[PDB]
């Protein structure tokens, strides 16, 4: 691991840190449930709102896409029911 | 000394579900070996005995020779969708800045897709045969040395049991060649580390240890994957497969519609929105090739972030190869949907996967 | 294109169930009494029929027919009352003399045909009682050509293979065409997939087995990041003005 | 018989929910007399397609 | 809750592997292997048991029997 | 893994055909006293003797 | 930067030419390699149509399949005799000190030895179908499963199509393994150098570039090896063989000697002369485990020099073997050689490669 | 055979043998002259004989 390109980065990059202090609980002191229902809360209107965001393109190419698609196919059914292919 | 195991190499936190993408391919590679192995020491590869020793002696005179070639065609279809579902995650979180992943992923993939040919090729059955064909056809159109050359590739003016060997033959060999470029990838990552959901610059204070914890994450969403797999294997063995493969193979009669599995119809799209076989043939090569990351290789490049409206272009691209498989099989009957396959196709080859920082610049 | 089949509730087509093998029985009787000799089905032998048949039963049924056995002590040829590990009877010596019999169409094998057709066994279904309706204007047909919807161009070299009446079954169920539909569908759906019930059981639990696994790992994931999911940071502030 | 029964059941969904089919196939009838080379196959195609939708589930619940 | 029974429970068989990889084999034979696996297949056979293959050939020798009887 | 295992090792146990030709029966109730009558067993003809 | 290519790594100059061995060795896996891929490739493994196909279809329809096959056998002959040249140095040499070297070395020899006889196997001639009889014969000896396993080797009660399948595949697939290892097999060397002529510890100022002095040199003592190798392709194209291999199979006629191939004969010398079948299987594992330096792990162990008490002691060990092999196969019509073979055997049983230092110690 | 004879030599060697044929229409089966692509002609129908 010390002679990885990662490891490499950070040392070139980051300073020697200082002044830093981290607190870990065991897990078995830990609940599960802990914070479940809030994240499953957050989590599910954040994805919402950031697909309703990002998908709107996607959406109105597959309506243009669809109004060709639906054009395409009754005239085709127009050219077969009429022995004209 | 187990704390000397645990400490061999760290990770982000941020490390979602979503990147157990491969592990499941892991799990389905080994499946795919495993499978393969077993039906190969039951298999004859000729047009006298091939379809025969499938259908009269793998699955009727073992005891579960069903349940291996179930499992081999569809670990194939899941291997494939997993390795897409690859693909896309890379792509959404600028994952090509891990330049020697990515390269090695992209050989995989190609190797990958050939396998799966070459192994749909030894079912002698009407597909499998008249794919041959078709793709021989595709081979001839080389300019000066094709039709010799698809000679060399035969073994003669048509497809005979010297051609199923050989191609036996190759589809063993490949996913051997598969695996040491599994290794790579995975010595590659080791050596650059995973993005995560965001990329961030860690001390080892901010890191945690692999193992065992992601190694329990890709335990679970492997055993959730295999639930959805064996889904399929038990009771819709038969969904990601055409019916006409279960027809012996006739070189007399073509069938009427020469259709190619699910995760090549992309390809096969951009051979049918193409009129020129040459200009196919060379546009193929050069999507292939462009997928790389292999130019420019002296000139100085580096890689920006990513942002909100590349993600919605991203998502573009799979509806459009999505719409692009469906009309290319659609094209035969209906002429009409020429307009929107050429259209997707001309959508999906005009996606930017790199942010070019040379669009700008200043003339002399 | 073609008609396309109706899909039609089968009982194997249900939740945890599988092959009637009533309908098995009845349409082996049909197979056996009307299109044995112009169909083959080169992967069935007779000891596969011990699975809705007892083995006494099987073992004079392929007494009943006449094998191909090993040359004379002088080497001429010879046949040999069937056994259980002897492949059925095939119909016709070579694809020529089949052809020759249907006035140049060749009976396909039906081994595995409800895996060979776009919608299996509704579709056998659907060509089986589909038979009398009204030829459609200009169309042309031969005196050995008949007009079924479902065949892929409509016309087809088969005649119509099911007459009421034309079978007496043991169980005393009525032998109507859509009857008689039913069973050889279902025949031909144990004949090209002898393992359903295996295979719809091992499903089961194979499904099971890995929910508990997943439930298990997914707990013991969610125990382990918990080290993680509350981790605590602080600074210690500089000398700012 | 059930044939007699499925033949009832057919004439009632050819005019009782394909009448539409019936009446396109009756029009495409009359077109095709005369013209060489033209034949009525895909119309009767399609409307033994939609008489085969509600006729035969029927008759396949009346069977054992 | 249950501190007495958690002390007493973890005492006697998780602390070790000598009691924990047997508990654990106890687990997957008598609740997994024989438990679920040879539940789900007899309740598969309690559910298709008018269509049995059992019912059919017996069905079918009594029919036989009965017919040889003329 | 103790299914798995002993099912890919099941894959290459002998075929349910190879198991029908191992075993057969002979009635020694047609052969009289000190007649040896020849049949076919597993391809090598086998000669049964009323010694 | 050429100048870093040729430092990359450097050796001792006390490499005489005898220390081209393992290039040959890699040369003739090559050769193997090739060839078998090819002869694969036209290859049907059914006992109806094996034969058959390897000395009418391969050898008499292709321009150059029989040059193929002849490559492919006399191959292996040669492969056999570098490596047991191979051998025969790192014992003069004292290179057991080379741990991992050797280890690794042993893995591979024993592989070779798995995939001669797999191959062998493959031509479904008299020898092959009854020297796979009386190996699998001595299986059937194992305590409390012999028949069991016997039965799930083979298939069945006799050997057939189902068997040369397995026999096919393990016979493609072992070679790669092969590769595998013989590239950790380098890569441990590169790790500890060579020996040369004597052991020295040399500084940087002693050494030399490895590229090109000795690539040339392999390239040069490989052109006198092929010389050799190919004067046996074309003029004996048959002395390692036995006719009897020229005949198909007829599982009811036994030949009236089996003998194996010349490589293996050592190996069948120690079941002749072990009447008891189950003390000849331990025999032959105890001697497969014994030529491994897995034991000791954590006493401390060290290795001395070798001297000439050694080396002369290495040439009884040769002539024991050769003497022992020719008198295994003439024990066949010749009772009374059966004192020389055991007198051999139990000589070769005897021999001491590691010299211990626990030879000299007190007592409590 | 066209080794050390000539093709026209070869070609009355092989036309002087008659070799199975594919049936004919009603099944059955023909022979015919043999040619050069054709194996040489076998002694006996099967090992018993
Ligand atoms: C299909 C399979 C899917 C994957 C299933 C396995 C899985 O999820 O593993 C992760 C899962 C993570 O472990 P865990 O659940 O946190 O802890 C379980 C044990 O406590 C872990 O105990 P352990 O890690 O101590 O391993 C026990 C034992 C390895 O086991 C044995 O030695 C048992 C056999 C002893 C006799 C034969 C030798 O370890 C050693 O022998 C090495 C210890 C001394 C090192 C040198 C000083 O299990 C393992 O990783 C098992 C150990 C794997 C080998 C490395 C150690
Ligand atoms: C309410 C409560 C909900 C439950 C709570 C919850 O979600 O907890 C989060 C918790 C885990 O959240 P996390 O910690 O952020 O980790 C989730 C992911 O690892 C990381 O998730 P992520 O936020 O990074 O996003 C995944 C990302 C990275 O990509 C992936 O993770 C891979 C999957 C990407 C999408 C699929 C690509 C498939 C490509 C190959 C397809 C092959 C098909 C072959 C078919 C063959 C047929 C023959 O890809 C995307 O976000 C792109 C997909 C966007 C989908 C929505 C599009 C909506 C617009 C549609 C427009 C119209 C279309 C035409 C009609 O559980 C879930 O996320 C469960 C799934 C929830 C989904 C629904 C969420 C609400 C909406
Ligand atoms: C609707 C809910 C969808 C899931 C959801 O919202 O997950 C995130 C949501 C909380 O999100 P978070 O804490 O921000 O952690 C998000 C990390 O991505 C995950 O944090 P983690 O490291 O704690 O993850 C634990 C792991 C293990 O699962 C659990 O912890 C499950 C719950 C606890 C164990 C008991 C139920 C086991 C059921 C397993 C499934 C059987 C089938 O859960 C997951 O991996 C999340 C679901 C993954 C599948 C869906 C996304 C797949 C994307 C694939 C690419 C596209 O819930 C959980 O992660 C489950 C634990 C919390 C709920 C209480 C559990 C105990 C009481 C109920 C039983
Ligand atoms: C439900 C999820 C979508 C897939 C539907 C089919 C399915 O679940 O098949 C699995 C099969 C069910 O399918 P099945 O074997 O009953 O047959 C398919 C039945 N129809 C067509 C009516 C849907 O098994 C289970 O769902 C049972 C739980 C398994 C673990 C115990
Ligand atoms: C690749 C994954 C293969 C998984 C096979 C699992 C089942 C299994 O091992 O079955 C035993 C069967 C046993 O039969 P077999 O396939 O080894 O070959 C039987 C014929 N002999 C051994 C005489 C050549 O398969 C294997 O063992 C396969 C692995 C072979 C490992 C190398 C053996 C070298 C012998 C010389
Ligand atoms: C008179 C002999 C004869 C009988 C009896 C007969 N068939 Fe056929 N069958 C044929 C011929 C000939 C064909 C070939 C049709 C073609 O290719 O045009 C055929 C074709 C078929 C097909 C192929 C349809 C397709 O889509 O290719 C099926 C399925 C079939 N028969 C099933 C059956 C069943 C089930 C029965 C018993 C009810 C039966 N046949 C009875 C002669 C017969
Ligand atoms: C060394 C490993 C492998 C071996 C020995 C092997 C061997 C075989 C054999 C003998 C067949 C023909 C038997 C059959 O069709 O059921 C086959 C089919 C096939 N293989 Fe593999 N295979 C291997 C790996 C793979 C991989 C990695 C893939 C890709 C996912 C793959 C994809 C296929 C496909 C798609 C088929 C045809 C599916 C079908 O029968 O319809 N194989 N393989
Ligand atoms: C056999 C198919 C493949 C397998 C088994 C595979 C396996 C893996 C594994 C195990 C990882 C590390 C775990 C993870 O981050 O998901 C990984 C990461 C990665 N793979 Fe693949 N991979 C495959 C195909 C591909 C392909 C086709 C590409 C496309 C070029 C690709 C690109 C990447 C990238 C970019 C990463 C690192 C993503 C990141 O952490 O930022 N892989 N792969
Ligand atoms: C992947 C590489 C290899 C493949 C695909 C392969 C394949 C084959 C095949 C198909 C045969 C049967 C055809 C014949 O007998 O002429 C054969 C024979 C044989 N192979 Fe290989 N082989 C490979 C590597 C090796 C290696 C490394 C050895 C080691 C010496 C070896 C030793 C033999 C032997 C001794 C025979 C039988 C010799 C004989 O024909 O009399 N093969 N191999
Ligand atoms: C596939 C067969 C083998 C190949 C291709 C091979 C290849 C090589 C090569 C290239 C070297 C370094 C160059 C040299 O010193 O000649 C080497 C060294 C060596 N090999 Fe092997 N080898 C093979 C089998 C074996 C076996 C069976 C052993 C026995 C244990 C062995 C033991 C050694 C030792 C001890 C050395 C180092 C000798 C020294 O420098 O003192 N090799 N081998």
């Amino acid at each position: 691991e010390g002679h990885s390109a990662y490891v490499a980065l950070e040392q070139r990059v980051n300073t020697r840190q200082k002044g830093i202090i981290q607190r870990h609980l065991s897990p078995y002191d830990v609940d599960i449930r802990g914070n479940g229902f809030r994240q499953i809360y957050r989590l599910g209107m954040q994805k919402i709102r950031y697909f309703g965001l990002i998908g709107t393109p996607c959406l109105l190419v597959a309506g243009a896409y669809r109004g060709i698609w639906v054009f395409c196919e009754r005239l085709e059914d127009e050219r077969y029911w009429s022995n004209a292919l | 000394n187990k704390i000397s195991l645990y400490r061999s190499y760290s990770t982000t936190i941020l490390l979602s579900p979503a990147y157990s993408l491969g592990f499941c391919a892991s799990i389905f590679i080994v499946i795919q070996i495993i499978s393969g192995y077993i039906l190969a020491s039951n298999y004859i590869a000729s047009t006298n005995e091939s379809f025969n020793i499938i259908h009269n002696v793998i699955m009727r005179e073992l005891d579960t020779g069903w349940l291996i070639r179930f499992n081999h065609i569809n670990g194939c279809a899941f291997l494939f969708i997993v390795i897409y579902m690859h693909i896309y995650r890379s792509l959404y979180h600028n994952s090509i800045t891990k330049t020697s992943v990515w390269i090695v992923g992209i050989i995989m993939y190609i190797l990958i897709c050939g396998i799966a040919f070459t192994g749909y090729s030894l079912v002698y059955g009407q597909m499998s045969l008249w794919a041959i064909v078709v793709i021989c056809s595709l081979v001839t159109a080389i300019p000066f040395i094709g039709n010799k050359l698809l000679i060399l590739i035969w073994g003669g003016n048509i497809v005979s049991s010297v051609t199923l060997q050989r191609i036996f033959c190759i589809h063993y060999l490949l996913p051997l060649l598969l695996i040491l470029f599994i290794i790579i990838h995975l010595y590659n990552l080791h050596n650059v580390n995973s993005t995560g959901d965001n990329y961030f610059i860690n001390n080892r204070y901010d890191r945690i240890n692999f193992y065992p914890l992601l190694l329990i994450r890709d335990v679970f969403i492997g055993s959730n994957i295999l639930i959805i797999y064996n889904i399929f294997v038990y009771y819709y063995s038969d969904l990601f497969g055409h019916p006409d493969n279960y027809v012996p193979a006739n070189p007399l009669v073509t069938p009427s519609e020469i259709m190619p599995e699910f995760y090549l119809l992309p390809f096969y799209a951009l051979i049918r929105a193409i009129p020129h076989k040459v200009l196919g043939i060379i546009i193929m090569v050069l999507f292939l090739l462009s997928l790389t990351n292999l130019y420019p290789i002296y000139f100085i490049r580096f890689y920006n972030n990513i942002n909100i409206l590349q993600r919605s272009l991203l998502l573009l691209l799979l509806l459009d190869l999505v719409i692009a498989s469906k009309l290319c099989l659609l094209i035969n009957h209906y002429e009409s949907f020429y307009l929107l396959l050429i259209l997707s196709i001309l959508c999906v080859l005009s996606h930017h996967i790199y942010n070019t920082s040379f669009n700008f610049s200043n003339s002399i | 294109v073609d008609s396309h089949p109706p899909a039609l509730p089968w009982p194997h087509f249900q939740w945890f169930q599988g092959l009637d093998w009533r309908s098995v029985r009845r349409g082996k009787e049909v197979y056996e009494q009307v299109f044995a000799p112009c169909h083959s089905l080169s992967f069935i032998k007779y000891r596969h029929f011990e699975a809705f048949m007892s083995k006494e039963e099987v073992k004079n049924m392929a007494a009943s027919f006449e094998v191909d056995d090993d040359p004379d002590e002088k080497g001429e040829a010879r046949k040999r009352p069937g056994k259980r590990f002897d492949t059925v009877v095939q119909p016709y010596k070579n694809e020529q003399e089949a052809r020759y019999a249907n006035n140049g169409a060749l009976p396909p094998d039906l081994s595995v045909i409800t895996n060979a057709r776009h919608g299996g066994v509704d579709y056998i279904y659907a060509l089986l009682t589909g038979y009398g309706r009204p030829v459609p204007g200009g169309v042309q047909l031969s005196t050995t050509q008949w007009y079924n919807p479902y065949f892929h161009g409509g016309i087809i070299g088969m005649p119509p293979p099911l007459t009421d009446d034309m079978i007496e079954y043991e169980d005393g169920t009525p032998a109507s065409v859509p009857q008689m539909a039913k069973d050889v569908t279902c025949f031909l759906e144990w004949c090209s997939n002898p393992w359903w019930d295996e295979r719809k059981l091992l499903g089961y639990k194979t499904i099971a087995t890995l929910a508990v696994i997943a439930v298990s790992s997914g707990y013991y994931n969610r125990f382990l990041s918990g080290l993680w999911r509350s981790r605590r940071l602080a600074f210690r502030p500089f000398n700012y003005s | 018989s059930v044939s007699e029964l499925k033949l009832k059941f057919e004439e009632e969904c050819a005019h009782h929910h394909c009448h539409d089919i019936v009446k396109k196939v009756e029009v495409c009838e009359e077109s095709i007399k005369g013209k060489e080379g033209k034949n009525c196959l895909f119309q009767h195609a399609r409307l033994w397609e939609c008489v085969d939708h509600c006729a035969s589930p029927k008759v396949f619940a009346l069977l054992k | 809750m249950l501190a007495n029974f958690s002390r007493f429970f973890y005492k006697t068989f998780l602390q070790s592997n000598a009691t924990l990889i047997p508990l654990t084999l106890v687990f997957t034979y008598x609740x997994x292997x024989x438990x679920x696996x040879x539940x789900x297949x007899x309740x598969x056979x309690x559910x298709x048991x008018x269509x049995x293959x059992x019912x059919x050939x017996x069905x079918x020798x009594x029919x036989x029997x009965x017919x040889x009887x003329x | 893994t103790r299914v798995t295992v002993v099912y890919l090792m099941s894959q290459f146990m002998p075929s349910k055909s190879s198991l029908a030709l191992a075993n057969i029966e002979v009635d020694i109730g047609d052969i009289p006293e000190g007649k040896t009558v020849t049949i076919m067993w597993q391809g090598k003809p086998v000669f049964l003797r009323k010694r």
